[PDB]
């Protein structure tokens, strides 16, 4: 229902660094969103928004499994 | 009175009433643990003692009416979290308006759920992964690039020598 | 008419007939403004319909 | 058949001494001359025959689902034809917009 | 009638920018349009407003004739069969409704108690008629007896969650969230 604390592979503490990541990811989003519906942002086909970066200021590593699951978790209060 | 207790407790709108009075304090967070605190909830929640609601004939007009009166003619678009409680008490005031079959309701209704809609367009602005697109080089867009069959009318002496005899390539020359 | 044209300047005794044809075209009218369109919810299918842009096809019409 | 000239119902035919004789349900009897003289038929290959495509090929030009061919009308000088596949033999023929038709038809 | 209007000539339009990603918008708004079972809900809806009114207006109108079979009277005697004959004329069908305790006023019926308590997710439907009986005598005369019946309540019809008939229809998607429904 929310980002996990840990990675699920090897147990990274992602959980940590997990709420700032959403929030200023939202900003990045509307730097890049573009005249754009939200619900149609994945329907652009013309947008390039890479989270490489923010996740390494962040701290975290450049682990596969746990910038996956931090980008890819869905959060239940953002669908509830 | 048990019957009675039984039905309301069961009922989604007691509950959402209930939740509208434990915001700003009218009953306590914790759910009752005695008979006289789950008596207290119910004279606060639907306004009538239970004694007394079999006694009378309405039901839906003294149910809770949220304590703070915010300005609801601002959600005509510090500031977002409170649009946020604008629209939940809002709902909950609609909600007990429809209840209680109150004039002039559709247009409200109307226009609260436009409002809605905008705040569930800034919502799913805020549930938004990303997304991404792999660029052609070549061009300033999606690839088009692909690896499908692409048709050619090749020549027909790749299929037939000089004398019209089909070819047999059945011999391996290795260097 | 550029093919009926063309046959017609042949049977005149003309030499370069070939240039009264025209190459065929067929396409779609959806352009990709109208797709930028329909993400920011300026365009929607009815008023693609209106414009004759798109139909709807059913399985005997099909 | 024979429609019976009083009723207009159809008249029952039977065969004496070499000649066919219709009697009808009224009564009326009348002898059929030459155009009666046909007992009964049978066509084969009715799923082919020129007949059955004859609307169809009539329309072949015209509906745009039908497959076309690089090649000259001989009639309008039209650079496209349309070409249709039928029968079991697999007849191809060429028509246009124009009333031309391949196989001369 | 023939077409009249003309649209730009095909030889101006520029599609040659366009990508497959560009033409997933155009599902995008065909699914919009439609929504998903939206024609679920249009359904229940004509059925509601417009197929039970006009099936039970047009498509049950009584008549019917009995034998009288009675014992002797003067009237009695002399007369053989009876004819039944009516129709209905007014015809609605309301939002589902629960008696809270007893002899109540019939409050709302919210989907989520009608789920947890067992019950029914259905609306009164109310009807209204006129009666004609037409008794016939061995004579050759006949009685006609007519007489209009105020609206009823007969009994109710399931309704469909989400449609016109719905308490989840004048609601917000907030008070619907909070009620124990699903907002989405
Ligand atoms: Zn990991
Ligand atoms: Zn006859
Ligand atoms: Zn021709």
């Amino acid at each position: 229902m929310l980002i996990p604390v840990v990675c699920f592979t090897c147990g990274f503490p992602i959980g940590t660094y997990a709420a700032i990541f959403d929030k200023a990811r939202t900003e990045y989003i509307k730097t890049k969103m573009g005249g754009t519906l939200p619900q149609n942002i994945p329907l652009d086909a013309s947008l390039q928004i890479e989270l490489k970066d923010l996740i390494t200021a962040l701290g975290i590593p450049m682990r596969v499994c746990c910038r996956t699951h931090l980008i890819t978790t869905l959060d239940y209060r953002k669908y509830y | 009175t048990k019957v009675l207790l039984t039905e309301i407790l069961l009922d989604p709108m007691y509950d959402y009433a209930a939740t509208v009075a434990r915001i700003d304090g009218s009953i306590p967070m914790h759910k009752p643990r005695t008979p006289k605190e789950a008596e207290y909830e119910f004279k606060t929640v639907i306004g009538r003692t239970p004694a007394e609601l079999l006694s009378q004939k309405e039901f839906y007009d003294k149910i809770y009416t949220s304590k703070y009166r915010p300005d609801f003619t601002q959600l005509t678009r510090r500031d977002e979290e409170k649009t946020s409680t604008l629209i939940y008490l809002r709902a909950y005031e609609l909600f007990l308006k429809y209840l209680q079959n109150a004039p002039n309701f559709n247009s409200e209704l109307a226009e609260f759920k436009t409002y809605e809609n905008a705040y569930g367009e800034q919502k799913a602005l805020l549930a938004q992964q990303g997304f991404y697109n792999i660029f052609d080089p070549n061009t300033g867009r999606a690839d088009q690039r692909t690896r499908l069959f692409e048709y050619k009318r090749l020549p027909i002496s790749t299929l037939y020598d000089e004398r019209g005899l089909p070819h047999k390539w059945t011999i391996y020359v290795y260097k | 008419q550029a093919c009926y044209k063309a046959a017609e300047a042949r049977k005149k005794g003309d030499k370069d007939w070939e240039k009264h044809k025209i190459p065929f075209i067929q396409n779609t009218r959806f352009t990709p403004q109208m797709a930028k369109d329909i993400l920011a919810g300026t365009l929607t299918l009815e008023d693609l319909v209106a414009q004759g842009i798109c139909e709807f096809i059913t399985p005997e019409e099909a | 058949m024979k429609i019976c000239k009083a009723c207009s119902s159809c008249m029952v035919r039977t065969y004496v001494d070499g000649n066919i004789i219709f009697r009808c349900s009224c009564g009326e009897s009348v002898q059929g001359d030459s155009q009666n003289l046909l007992v009964s038929s049978k066509v084969y290959h009715t799923g082919e025959m020129e007949d059955k495509y004859k609307i169809f090929i009539k329309n072949a030009p015209f509906d745009p689902t039908n497959c076309q061919i690089k090649k000259d009308c001989p009639n309008c000088h039209l650079d496209y034809l349309t070409q249709i596949c039928i029968g079991s033999q697999k007849i191809i023929i060429l028509v246009c917009r124009c009333g031309y038709m391949s196989n001369r038809g | 009638l023939r077409p009249q209007i003309t649209y730009g000539p095909i030889e101006t339009v520029d599609n040659e920018e366009l990508t497959e990603a560009d033409m997933l918008s155009f599902i995008s708004a065909a699914v919009n349009s439609t929504g998903l079972i939206g024609y679920n809900i249009k359904s229940f809806d004509d059925l509601m407003d417009n197929g039970i009114p006009q099936i039970v207006k047009q498509m049950f109108n009584v008549d019917i004739t009995y034998k009288d079979q009675r014992d002797h009277t003067e009237i009695d005697k002399l007369r053989e069969s009876v004819q039944i004959q009516f129709n209905f004329t007014d015809v609605n069908i309301e939002r589902p409704q629960h008696r809270n305790y007893s002899q109540g006023n019939k409050i709302n019926l919210l989907p989520n108690k009608a789920r947890l308590c067992g019950l029914s997710y259905s609306g009164p439907v109310n009807l209204a008629a006129e009666v004609i009986l037409t008794a016939h005598y061995s004579n050759g005369r006949q009685e006609v007896k007519r007489a209009s019946i105020p609206p009823f309540q007969v009994s109710t019809f399931p309704i469909m969650r989400g449609s016109n008939r719905c308490h989840t229809h004048h609601l917000s998607k907030t008070a619907k969230k909070e009620i124990g429904e699903d907002p989405n």
